[PDB]
Order: C-alpha cells, then structure tokens, then sequence
RNA sequence: GGCUAAUCCCCCAUGUGGACCCGCCCCUUGGGGUGUGUCCAAAGGGCUUUGCCCGCUUCCGGAUGGGCCCGCGUCCCAUCAGCUAGUUGGUGGGGUAAUGGCCCACCAAGGCGACGACGGGUAGCCGGUCUGAGAGGAUGGCCGGCCACAGGGGCACUGAGACACGGGCCCCACUCCUACGGGAGGCAGCAGUUAGGAAUCUUCCGCAAUGGGCGCAAGCCUGACGGAGCGACGCCGCUUGGAGGAAGAAGCCCUUCGGGGUGUAAACUCCUGAACCCGGGACGAAACCCCCGACGAGGGGACUGACGGUACCGGGGUAAUAGCGCCGGCCAACUCCGUGCCAGCAGCCGCGGUAAUACGGAGGGCGCGAGCGUUACCCGGAUUCACUGGGCGUAAAGGGCGUGUAGGCGGCCUGGGGCGUCCCAUGUGAAAGACCACGGCUCAACCGUGGGGGAGCGUGGGAUACGCUCAGGCUAGACG
RNA sequence: UUUUUU
RNA sequence: GGGAUUGAAAAUCCC
C-alpha cells in the first residue's frame, strides 16, 4: 500500500522532515517516488511548511494513505479544504 | 524460547492436506476422462470431463489453483478430449464442448 | 600507392615552407582544393592554381613568408609555423561542436571537416556544427 | 588556542613592525627601535641569501602573525577564496578583514588585535544587537557592531574610545563614538589595506 | 605503438611489490624473540648495530632493529615491530618499537622521545 | 523498441533455424580509432524461408529456446557468400595455432 | 477414544460477470470483441439496531511492488587453446503467474572459441569516494539503490509473496540434556563474552517524536528508530589571559671578556572573567481522540517527553593545561660541551676513525599546536605503460630472412544509400553527494530551501564534407 | 691490504 | 685486553 508520509533529513536535534510518496515497506529515509513537500517542526523559518496541494491531491486520487501527520499537515496546507 | 509463531507452522500442515486432496482428485478424474476419449466412449468421458472442470474451478475458488493456472489444466483437458474424441468422432452428450 | 593524401599535402607544404620554395605541386583531388581554399581566405598561403604536369592534373601552392630578418640567420619568420594531420586513417578524429578546440588561443585555426563542409573553426562554431578534425595551422 | 607567548619578538623575526602589541609598538619600546634584527643568539649574525621558498614562507608567516590565526583557519580561508570568483589575492584579504576580531580592533574599540579577540570572547561585542563571544565570526556588510551596554560603563571602553574622539576610521568603516556603535560598510579593497604584505607571495605559497 | 596495437595489447599497468612483508599489510605486527645479535654492516661504515631475529603472528621470522642507545631485550621478549629498513644493515627491513610490551624506553632520552617510546620527566 | 539487427546467416545445419552474424562499428574508449566487432545471434526461421549468404534483419523476440531470443524480420538482400567465406575462413584458420 | 462453535471446510442456488474448448470479427506472437455449449461466487460482526460503520463475493480499471527476456559496459593470467551429452536445435508433453532444454520422451547433429571459448586466480556491483590540470589511477567503510547469504549441504510446505536469519524436514561438523532408547540448539539482530588481532564501544534511556505490524477504536508490540554513554578516530568552533612593564633583574647559554642571547618574556600595576556556584528554564507537540457540524469540509476543545532541569537567558565570579616534531642538502631553523669507524643517526645522498651545525645533551631557533610525530596503504610528483603524453644506429628495445592467412590500412571523378560522424527536439540520467545562491543552529562543522550542469543510451526530425557501403568511369599505384 | 683525495 | 705502528684501522712486531 502506498503511503504518504515524513522522511527525516536533519541532523541531531535538528529534525527536517521530507512529506514524500512511497511504499509502505522502503526504509522511512529509503528511496521514495515523489517529494511533495517539507516540513521543518521547530519552525526555524519564516516558511517551515509547503505542499504542492494539486500533487498531493492526485496521489489521494490513486490510494495514497497519510499518516495521522502526513494528514495533519495535509490540513494546514488545505488538501481537503472543498469549499 | 517457544515462540507461538508455531501456530502457523500447525496451520500449515492442515492446509496441506487439503490442497494437496484437492488436486489428487483433479488429477484421477482428467486421466479418467482422457481414457475415456481414447477409448472412443464420447458420452461418458464428457459427463466425466464436466466434474473435472468443476473440480478445477472450485479449487481455484480457494488458494489452491488460484491463478490461471485453473484455465491451464481445463484448456489441457478439453484440448486432448475433443482431439482424443477424433477416431470415430460423434460427440454425443456435447455438454462440455461448443458447438 | 600513397597512403594519406592530405597529410602527404600538409607536409609537401611543411617541407616546401623550410627551404622557402616560391611554389609546390600536390597531386590533385578536390578535397585538397578545398583545403587550400581555407588557407588561402585565412592568408597562409599567397594562394592556388590548377596546373598539369606530364597529363595528370597538380595543384601549385604559392606560399608566403615573412620580411628579411637582421642578423645572422636573415631567412624571414614562416607565416605557416607549425602545420599537423590530426585525424589520420587508423585513428579518426571526430568532434562535436562544443569539443572544437580553440588553437593557439584564436591565433591559429583548425580545419574541420562537416556535413556542412570543410570550415574553420570559428566559421563551424558559429554555423553550429562539428565534424572530422583535419589538422591544427598556426 | 592560537599563539600565546611573547610578540615583540616576532615584530623582530619579520623585520617589519608588527602592530600586535596595541601602544607601545607606537612609543619607542617596540623593540623594532633599536633592534631590528632577528631574535635569538643567531640574530646579530649576516643572514644569508634566503631560498625562494624561505621569501614565500616567511611572507605567509607575515601575513598570518598579524591576524592572530591559526594556520589551520588560515589555510581554510585561503582555500576558500581561491574557489569564489575574483581575485584570489585581494578576496582573501577581505575575508581576514571581515573576521569580528579584527573589526573591532579596526573600529578602535580595543588598542590590539589580541585585545579585540578577548572582548568578543567575552561578550561584550554586540552584533546587530545580539550578543556574538565567536572572533572568527564573520562580519557582513550592513551589519551594527556596537559594544553591549552592560560594558558601556566599563573603564577600558571608555578609555579606548575616549582616544578615539577625533581619529578617522577605514573607508568601509563608520562608527558613532558615544553610543559605542559601529558599522560595517563594505569589504575592503587592496588599496584599502596598508598592510605590509605582498599577497601574490602568499598564493604562491601555496602553489606548492 | 600503433593505435590498432594498443587495440589488440594496450598498455600494461605496473605491480608495484612490497617493501614490507608484514603480512595482512598492516601497519605493526608482534613477535616473539629469537636471538639478540650484533651485526658488523655494510662497506663504508662499521659499528656493533644491534638486532633481533623474531616469529611473527603473521607467520614469518625476520630480522629487526633494535633502536636506542640500550636495550632491555632478551631471548624470549616479545616485541612489536614497525617497518622501514637499516640502510646500511644488508636484509634488514623492519624496526622494533621502543616503548612496547617487552622493549622498554631508552633511559635518559630527552629529545626525541616519541620515537625511542620514553616519558616525560619533571623540573624542579 | 524491440532491438533490430542486420547481419548474414552463416549457418543452415539446424532444424528451423539460422546464424546470423551481426557486425558492429563504434570507436574505442580510450583509444579511439573506429573498431570492429562482430556477434553471433541464432534466429528464429519458422518457414524455413532464409537461406546462406542471405542478409536478414534480426528483431528481438520472446524466448524460443535456450540461446534463441530473436527471428527473422525481413531479407534485406540475398546471396552473397563473400560474407560467409569470410567467416568460414576465418573458423578455418583455428586449425592451427594448438600445438 | 468422545462432545462443540465460528469470518473454519463442503454441496445446491442466483451469473452483473469471469474461466475453457470451438467458430467468426478486428488486431497482430498468447491483444480486444462476439456466439453456442460447459464450469465458477460469498461471511459475518458491531452498535447511537430501519440505518449506519468494519468486513465478505465476482469482475474491469488505477496505483505500488515484483518475475522473466534483450542491446551495450564490467579485473588478472595464453606458462589456461581448444571446450561441449541436455550439449545445440526440433516435434510433442510436463511444469510455472509466465517465455524458455527449466525438466522429460522421441527426432536431427549441432552449439561455442584467438573479437579469448574452456580452465585458473581474484572479487559482491553501482550512486559515489580519494587523487589528479586533465585524461586517468585507485577504491566501494559510513548514507542510498540492486544482489547474495543466515554453522556447511540439499529439499519442499504454507502463502498474494519464501524455497523463508529469530518457520518445517533430512544429511554432516560442533556444543548442551540424556533413565543411552532418544532429544534441544544455531547473535552475519541490539548490547555483551571469548578467540584471533596492531586495533574497533554501553549487557545504557525511551515509545515523547518519525516509521512499521495488528486493531473500529482505546491501545499493544517495535534493540527500525530517536537520544545518552565511552574512544582526540575525523571535522569544526573554543580556552590556557588582555593592556601597561628595563637601552633591559636572577638563573641558564654563548663570548673577541668589551659584551651578546633567552626578552616585554618573568616579577610587578591596572582591567576582563574559561571553570564553578545561584535563580529561571525550553523548541522539538500536534494530531490520533472528544465535542459541534453528517463519523466529510470546517471550527472548537483536551491529553501526550527519552533527551532533561540538558540547551539557552539573567546574576555572581577565580589569572586559570602545553605540547610534539625538526634545525647537513632536498627543507624554515646554529652555536657550545660530550663522545673518537665507539656509542649511535639515516626517507635518499650520507654523517661518526679528536674543532662533528648530521651521534648524544644543553642553550637557542624553525614548524604545527590539543595536538604532534611514526608505520602501513592509496593517488600525486611519474610525460616511469606515454589516448592527452615515450621510445628501439652506439643508452632497455627491429623479429636471422622470405612467402603469405586472418586482421589493420586504401589513388582520382560521378551517383545512390545514410552505417560511422555532425545538428535540433524529446524522454531518461532516483535521492544524497559535488557546484552556485540564499537561509537555520551566536559562527563554523552540520543541516535546510531553491537553481544549474551532465557523458551515456531510447525515440522523432535533419545534414552528407569525411570514413563505410553499392553502382558506374579513369590511369598517375600495382601487374602484364 | 681497508676507509678518506684533501 | 695495554705499547710500536698509521689520519685512523687491518696486518705485523713488543710486555
Ligand atoms: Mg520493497
Ligand atoms: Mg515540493
Ligand atoms: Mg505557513
Ligand atoms: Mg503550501
Ligand atoms: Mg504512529
Ligand atoms: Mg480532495
Ligand atoms: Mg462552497
Ligand atoms: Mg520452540
Ligand atoms: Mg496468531
Ligand atoms: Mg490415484
Ligand atoms: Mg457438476
Ligand atoms: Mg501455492
Ligand atoms: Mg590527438
Ligand atoms: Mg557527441
Ligand atoms: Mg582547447
Ligand atoms: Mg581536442
Ligand atoms: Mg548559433
Ligand atoms: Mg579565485
Ligand atoms: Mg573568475
Ligand atoms: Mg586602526
Ligand atoms: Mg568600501
Ligand atoms: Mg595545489
Ligand atoms: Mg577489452
Ligand atoms: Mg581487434
Ligand atoms: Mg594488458
Ligand atoms: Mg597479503
Ligand atoms: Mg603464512
Ligand atoms: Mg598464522
Ligand atoms: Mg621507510
Ligand atoms: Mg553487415
Ligand atoms: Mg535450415
Ligand atoms: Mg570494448
Ligand atoms: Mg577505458
Ligand atoms: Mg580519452
Ligand atoms: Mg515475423
Ligand atoms: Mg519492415
Ligand atoms: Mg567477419
Ligand atoms: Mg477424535
Ligand atoms: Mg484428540
Ligand atoms: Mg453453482
Ligand atoms: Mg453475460
Ligand atoms: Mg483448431
Ligand atoms: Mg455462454
Ligand atoms: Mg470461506
Ligand atoms: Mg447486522
Ligand atoms: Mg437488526
Ligand atoms: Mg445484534
Ligand atoms: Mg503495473
Ligand atoms: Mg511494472
Ligand atoms: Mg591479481
Ligand atoms: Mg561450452
Ligand atoms: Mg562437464
Ligand atoms: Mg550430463
Ligand atoms: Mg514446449
Ligand atoms: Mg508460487
Ligand atoms: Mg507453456
Ligand atoms: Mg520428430
Ligand atoms: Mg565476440
Ligand atoms: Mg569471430
Ligand atoms: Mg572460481
Ligand atoms: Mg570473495
Ligand atoms: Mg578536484
Ligand atoms: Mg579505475
Ligand atoms: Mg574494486
Ligand atoms: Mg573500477
Ligand atoms: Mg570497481
Ligand atoms: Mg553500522
Ligand atoms: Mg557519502
Ligand atoms: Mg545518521
Ligand atoms: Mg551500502
Ligand atoms: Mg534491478
Ligand atoms: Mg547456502
Ligand atoms: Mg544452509
Ligand atoms: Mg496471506
Ligand atoms: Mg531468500
Ligand atoms: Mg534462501
Ligand atoms: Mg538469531
Ligand atoms: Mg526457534
Ligand atoms: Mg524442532
Ligand atoms: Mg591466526
Ligand atoms: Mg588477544
Ligand atoms: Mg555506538
Ligand atoms: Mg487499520
Ligand atoms: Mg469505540
Ligand atoms: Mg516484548
Ligand atoms: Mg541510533
Ligand atoms: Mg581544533
Ligand atoms: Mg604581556
Ligand atoms: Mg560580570
Ligand atoms: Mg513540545
Ligand atoms: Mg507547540
Ligand atoms: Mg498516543
Ligand atoms: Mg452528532
Ligand atoms: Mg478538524
Ligand atoms: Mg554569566
Ligand atoms: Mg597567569
Ligand atoms: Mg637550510
Ligand atoms: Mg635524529
Ligand atoms: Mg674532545
Ligand atoms: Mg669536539
Ligand atoms: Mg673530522
Ligand atoms: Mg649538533
Ligand atoms: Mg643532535
Ligand atoms: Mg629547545
Ligand atoms: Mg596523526
Ligand atoms: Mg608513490
Ligand atoms: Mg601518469
Ligand atoms: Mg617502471
Ligand atoms: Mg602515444
Ligand atoms: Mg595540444
Ligand atoms: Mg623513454
Ligand atoms: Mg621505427
Ligand atoms: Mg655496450
Ligand atoms: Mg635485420
Ligand atoms: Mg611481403
Ligand atoms: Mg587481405
Ligand atoms: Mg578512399
Ligand atoms: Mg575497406
Ligand atoms: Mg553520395
Ligand atoms: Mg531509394
Ligand atoms: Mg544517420
Ligand atoms: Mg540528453
Ligand atoms: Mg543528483
Ligand atoms: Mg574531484
Ligand atoms: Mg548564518
Ligand atoms: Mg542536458
Ligand atoms: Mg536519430
Ligand atoms: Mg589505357
Ligand atoms: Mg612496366
Ligand atoms: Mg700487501
Ligand atoms: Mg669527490
Ligand atoms: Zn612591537
């Protein structure tokens, strides 16, 4: 099942995440189809935060599955926002 | 020690004796029919051919044959009938086969 | 038989050049021709003219030279110093554009060859294409 | 830890004054007055003609003592500026420059290099109005190098600045002497430095 | 060459062989003592240049320098060994660490005393 | 794109197929000057069509057997033995130059 | 031996549909449609129990992952030259998801090799890395991708997937239990022991983060992971003070006995304040979940730390580790005494046999500095395997000579083709790295974001000078 | 015969 | 093992 998910890309204590495409079996640092995003969680820039929506909202089309924070920070980039 | 992945392992051989009866009677009833078509006997060997196919395609239903590798054994099957059904041809009960 | 003909040219020009011979005949064949019609528009050479020699046709090579020099040694400076067959049967020399090279830092040339036909290699750089390297002159 | 240990004796192997001591290599103490030859027992002695790499290396040593740097740092300053684009003379100079410890000896808010060093590493340089203890920081142009206020009322800034009233300061520098502030305008040029070096010796160097 | 034989042969890279059997390449190897010897050299020199003869944990038995002014070295000391050869010593092609298991420190050195494997001493 | 090849059979001896010989032409890595190798390919010949010396285009195909991944697509030319007496010659001179 | 439940197993049914034989149609290898005939479906559970949630069945498609096939590239030895019996192909069959000598029966007698077969030696491969002006040489640790293995050898079963590290069977070696009949094992998982070795760590904390498995969920498991510990092993940042201070103390060292040297160095005067103490004290954490809204969008709200009272901020505040190598030339730095071919140094050339800048110590100097030396190995200098970029009269090197096989190489003119060669477009060239730019840790190392490049190969289009090829002609080469 | 050519 | 001997050694010669 192809999952969205974090990717760490850091250092020690200084965590980078990747929101990245790939099979739920790779590594979660291994190789990944497609990276949609990242995310910094200490919020160090004035943008920590990007998605591509209309990326991301194709892999949904096919079956990608968030985890419970690929999908929290889906939410704040507004994937789902339908209006 | 005594992981109870070994319920796996008891699992396993129950599933072997079912597969493994399935297919024994696969088996004896296609070499029972293509007898039959080699021996010239057209009725019989079709009212016969019939059950293997049943056979076949029930144990495709389960993860015994699951693939095409039911499609395999019928066309083999109904492949030599109608040729073995070549010598003296007649194809009486006709159920199994196409017009 | 000869085995280059170009080359066999560059050299009875490279030979003719060092005892500072007026003229020089080289066998005749169009691609040659067209060899010297590059030197000659870069001013290697005075120029080239058809001739026959016993029947068969020749081309005589008009080279230059440079002014009388002062003392000792007065033979004048050669206007074609160094003359040499890069892409020799038994090893061919192909180039693509961008691996032109650029000879004696743009003071000298590089015959190509191309399917748009022999050129310089400032005239095959700026018509874009590359070709067979025939020899560097400088 | 870079070099700690007598320094007027290195204005001395040079042959040239070296400005490390802050005062008194201005009085007539230096000791390049009145003996300007090497040190050691050796140093009264007729030198000899020194090999090309002797001039090159005591070139670097030149420009490396007076900075106060390791060669470490040194050597990773040079081979960095021999990759950015421009002159890999000059730019090296602007970088040496650009180092906060020497700014704030440029600037005139302490008398020496070494001076400078220990009133970065003691915090109280301000940088833009954070506090920056690291010498080897370097300087951007734009930025504010004031001295903290918790020091403003220290009496070797107040004195320091008090013989600065009047006195100009380098052409890519300004500074605002009361409220102990300072900027970094540009880099420096070639022409901007006096220093008694010759850089193309110095690149040479490291040709080797 | 001609370019068609550098085709059909081409150029042949050059082996370069050990100076230093001390197998497994690395970069020390401990023996054991056999004999403590003191050899005459080469031509142009003469002295008492102290050796060893010495099994290895590589399987070998060679010859060894013995460094330093004395030596503690005996019959049955072990030893580590160092590589890089005695000139002057004909099929002398490995020292001996001063400093190591059995090998003591030359007493009394006080200049160069990493090699030659002594302490550093007090000043009162 | 299924690879094509172009070469000359040299071989007839087998039963529904042929060799092909397929001559290639590039210049050498370090060296340079424009080399000449040569494979041979065995390709499937189901009609027993091609014949020795022809010159055939050679496609890649799916498996027919061991060492049999290519038939024959087209004749680009017909009859020409020079090819194949070149080839021979060459297997002939292997004779000598054992002992 | 006996009883029993089910989302366990089976039979009948319904045939959306799919499977199979045959026919036909379109495509073109076994792709898609169609007709007749035959064969094939399923399972329930939960509640806010009239409706919804989790599931079940057959089929079409998507997505992701993979099997198999092909072109090209991929180390040394020719003192390995001939190898091959399922070996090469064929027909039919078995087998599998599927092609195939993958296996089998029968037929034909082939297949491979100097363009290096067969044999031997060595070795996981790549992205990359080190080096180098480059071309190249070397290498494949960490991180990322593919492969292979799980004490040695063989085999299958279960399953979507395995011929399966912590699954099963058998043979062998080894250890443990053994009532001697027979059994249990398998750290190349994390730590840790032991052996070998020059040498390589904690039987640590944690489920808080990221990710994985099962579950509606709550939650459970996770030595993946995130952190801490030890080792200057690498890199980077940082301290061992700063300013004043004698034509210049003592000591030591040299001396022409005048003096010179260590040296502003110390002492001493003033200032700052690494350590350490005190107070405060994190980001990494917001979802899952609950409530509103329809279990959607959206809004609202609540719990949740290993690191850790660590980072960091504020207050107080002490002058507070320096070492190692070298000083004959290459190569930066020189004098005295000691020793007399001794003791010793030595990377090479060489020093030492009574004045040694080369041994040993001292004083001094040079170089780096929490390091500095050494040994091993790799590239470099080495244009010393020479493609870039070498050579063979006497320096290493022309075969004793001919004949000629393969191969390499090919005069002048025209035309066709467009294989080499060149141009355009396009796909591919994963990420990380390298490069440029900006940004986040006070800087840096480290990390992040964006940008550009790229040989090679696929594909489409084009050019035709040169090389290739086919057709024609010439006579200067060659032959008669 | 051995080192050293000053 | 100390003297002659040589720049110093080998050798040779002397207690
Ligand atoms: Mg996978
Ligand atoms: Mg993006
Ligand atoms: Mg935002
Ligand atoms: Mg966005
Ligand atoms: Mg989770
Ligand atoms: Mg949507
Ligand atoms: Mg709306
Ligand atoms: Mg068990
Ligand atoms: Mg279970
Ligand atoms: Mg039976
Ligand atoms: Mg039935
Ligand atoms: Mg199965
Ligand atoms: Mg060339
Ligand atoms: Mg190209
Ligand atoms: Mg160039
Ligand atoms: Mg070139
Ligand atoms: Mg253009
Ligand atoms: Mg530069
Ligand atoms: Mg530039
Ligand atoms: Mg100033
Ligand atoms: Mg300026
Ligand atoms: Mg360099
Ligand atoms: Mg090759
Ligand atoms: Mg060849
Ligand atoms: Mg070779
Ligand atoms: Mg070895
Ligand atoms: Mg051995
Ligand atoms: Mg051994
Ligand atoms: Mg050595
Ligand atoms: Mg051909
Ligand atoms: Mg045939
Ligand atoms: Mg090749
Ligand atoms: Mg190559
Ligand atoms: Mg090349
Ligand atoms: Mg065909
Ligand atoms: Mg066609
Ligand atoms: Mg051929
Ligand atoms: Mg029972
Ligand atoms: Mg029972
Ligand atoms: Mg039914
Ligand atoms: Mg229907
Ligand atoms: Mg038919
Ligand atoms: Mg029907
Ligand atoms: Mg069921
Ligand atoms: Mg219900
Ligand atoms: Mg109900
Ligand atoms: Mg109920
Ligand atoms: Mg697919
Ligand atoms: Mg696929
Ligand atoms: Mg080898
Ligand atoms: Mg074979
Ligand atoms: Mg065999
Ligand atoms: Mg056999
Ligand atoms: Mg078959
Ligand atoms: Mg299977
Ligand atoms: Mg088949
Ligand atoms: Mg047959
Ligand atoms: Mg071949
Ligand atoms: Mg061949
Ligand atoms: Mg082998
Ligand atoms: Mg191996
Ligand atoms: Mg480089
Ligand atoms: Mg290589
Ligand atoms: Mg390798
Ligand atoms: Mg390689
Ligand atoms: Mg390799
Ligand atoms: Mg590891
Ligand atoms: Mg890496
Ligand atoms: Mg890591
Ligand atoms: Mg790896
Ligand atoms: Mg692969
Ligand atoms: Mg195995
Ligand atoms: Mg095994
Ligand atoms: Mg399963
Ligand atoms: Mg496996
Ligand atoms: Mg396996
Ligand atoms: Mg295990
Ligand atoms: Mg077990
Ligand atoms: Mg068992
Ligand atoms: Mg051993
Ligand atoms: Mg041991
Ligand atoms: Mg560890
Ligand atoms: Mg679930
Ligand atoms: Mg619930
Ligand atoms: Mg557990
Ligand atoms: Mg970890
Ligand atoms: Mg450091
Ligand atoms: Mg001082
Ligand atoms: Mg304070
Ligand atoms: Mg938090
Ligand atoms: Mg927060
Ligand atoms: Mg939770
Ligand atoms: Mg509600
Ligand atoms: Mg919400
Ligand atoms: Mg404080
Ligand atoms: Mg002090
Ligand atoms: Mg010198
Ligand atoms: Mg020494
Ligand atoms: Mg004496
Ligand atoms: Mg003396
Ligand atoms: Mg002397
Ligand atoms: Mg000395
Ligand atoms: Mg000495
Ligand atoms: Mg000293
Ligand atoms: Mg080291
Ligand atoms: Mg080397
Ligand atoms: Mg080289
Ligand atoms: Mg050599
Ligand atoms: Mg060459
Ligand atoms: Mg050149
Ligand atoms: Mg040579
Ligand atoms: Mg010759
Ligand atoms: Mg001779
Ligand atoms: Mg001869
Ligand atoms: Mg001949
Ligand atoms: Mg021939
Ligand atoms: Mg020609
Ligand atoms: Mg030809
Ligand atoms: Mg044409
Ligand atoms: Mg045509
Ligand atoms: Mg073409
Ligand atoms: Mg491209
Ligand atoms: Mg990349
Ligand atoms: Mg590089
Ligand atoms: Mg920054
Ligand atoms: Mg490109
Ligand atoms: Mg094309
Ligand atoms: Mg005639
Ligand atoms: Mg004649
Ligand atoms: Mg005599
Ligand atoms: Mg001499
Ligand atoms: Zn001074």
């Amino acid at each position: 099942m192809v999952k969205i998910r974090l990717a760490r890309f850091g250092s020690k204590h200084n965590p980078h995440y990747r929101i990245v495409v790939t099979d739920a079996r790779r590594k979660r640092d291994g190789k990944y189809i497609e990276k949609i995003g990242y995310y910094d969680p200490r919020k160090t820039t004035p943008d920590w935060l990007k998605v591509d929506v209309e990326r991301a909202r194709y892999w949904l089309s096919v079956g990608a599955q968030p985890t419970d924070t690929a999908r929290r920070l889906l939410r704040q980039a507004g994937v789902f926002r339908q209006e | 020690r005594n992981l109870s992945a070994l319920k796996r392992h008891r699992q396993s051989l129950k599933r072997r004796l079912r597969n493994k009866a399935k297919k024994s009677a696969i088996k004896t009833l296609s070499k029972k029919a293509i007898q039959l078509a080699q021996e010239g006997k057209a009725e019989e060997a079709l009212k016969i051919m019939r059950k293997a196919e049943s056979l076949i395609d029930k144990a495709a239903k389960g993860s015994t044959l699951h693939k095409n590798a039911a499609a395999r054994r019928k066309s083999r099957l109904m492949r030599k009938v109608r040729q073995l059904l070549e010598a003296a041809g007649a194809p009486l009960i006709g159920g199994g086969l196409s017009a | 038989m000869l085995t280059d003909p170009i080359a066999d040219m560059l050299t009875r020009i490279r030979n003719a050049t060092r005892v500072y011979k007026e003229s020089t005949d080289v066998p005749a064949s169009r691609f040659k021709e067209e060899i010297l019609r590059i030197l000659a528009r870069e001013g290697f050479i005075k120029g080239y003219e058809r001739v026959d020699v016993d029947g068969k046709p020749y081309l005589r090579v008009y080279l230059k030279y440079g002014p009388r020099r002062q003392g000792p040694d007065p033979r004048p400076e050669q206007v074609i110093h160094h003359i040499r067959r890069i892409s020799k049967p038994g090893r061919r020399v192909y180039v693509g554009v961008k691996e032109i090279p650029r000879v004696r830092r743009g003071l000298g040339i590089a015959i190509l060859s191309t399917s748009k036909g022999v050129l310089t290699d400032r005239e095959a750089r700026k018509l874009g294409v590359g070709g067979e390297l025939i020899c560097e002159v400088w | 830890g870079r070099y700690i240990g007598p320094v007027c004796r290195l204005c001395r192997r040079e042959g040239v004054k070296l400005y490390l001591k802050g005062e008194r290599c201005y009085s007539p103490k230096c000791a390049m007055e009145r003996r300007p030859y090497p040190p050691g027992q050796h140093g009264q002695k007729r030198a000899r003609r020194p090999s090309d790499y002797a001039v090159r290396l005591r070139e670097k040593q030149k420009l490396r003592r007076i900075y106060g740097i390791s060669e470490r740092q040194f050597r990773n300053l040079f081979e960095e500026a021999s990759k950015k684009k421009g002159v890999t003379g000059s730019v090296f100079l602007g970088l040496l420059e650009s180092r906060l410890d020497n700014v704030v000896y440029r600037l005139g808010f302490a008398v020496s290099r070494r001076q400078a060093r220990q009133l970065v590493r003691h915090g109280h340089i301000t940088v833009n109005g954070r506090r920056v203890d690291l010498p080897s920081y370097r300087v951007r142009p734009g930025d504010e190098i004031a001295v903290a206020e918790k020091s403003r009322n220290l009496e070797l800034i107040r004195q320091n600045l008090e013989a600065m009233k009047g006195r100009k300061v380098g052409p890519w520098l300004s500074l605002d002497v009361e409220g102990m502030k300072g900027k970094f305008l540009r880099l420096p040029d070639r022409e901007d430095l006096a220093l008694p070096v010759n850089e193309q010796l110095v690149i040479e160097f490291y040709s080797r | 060459p001609t370019i068609n034989q550098l085709v059909r042969k081409g150029r042949e890279k050059v082996r370069k062989k050990s100076k230093v059997p001390a197998l497994k390449g690395a970069p020390f190897r401990r023996g054991v003592c056999t004999v403590v010897r003191t050899v005459t050299p080469k031509k142009p020199n003469s002295a008492l240049r102290k050796v060893a003869k010495v099994r290895l944990t590589s399987g070998y038995e060679v010859t060894a320098y013995i460094p330093g002014e004395g030596h503690n070295l005996q019959e049955h000391s072990v030893v580590l060994i160092r590589g890089g050869r005695v000139k002057d010593l004909p099929g002398v092609r490995y020292h001996i660490v001063r400093g190591v298991y059995d090998a003591a420190g030359v007493k009394d050195r006080k200049k160069s005393r990493s090699k030659y494997g002594t302490k550093k001493p007090k000043e009162a | 794109p299924k690879k094509v090849l172009t070469g000359v059979v040299v071989s007839d001896k087998m039963q529904k197929t042929v060799t092909v010989l397929v001559e290639r032409q590039f210049p050498h890595p370090l060296y340079g000057k424009v080399i000449k190798r040569s494979k041979k390919y065995l390709a499937h010949d189901p009609e027993e069509k091609y014949k020795l010396g022809d010159v055939v285009e050679i496609i890649e195909s799916r498996p027919i057997s061991k060492r049999k991944r290519f038939r024959v697509l087209r004749l680009v030319e017909s009859g020409r033995m020079d090819l194949v007496e070149k080839y021979l010659i060459r297997r002939q001179n292997y004779q000598s130059l054992s002992k």
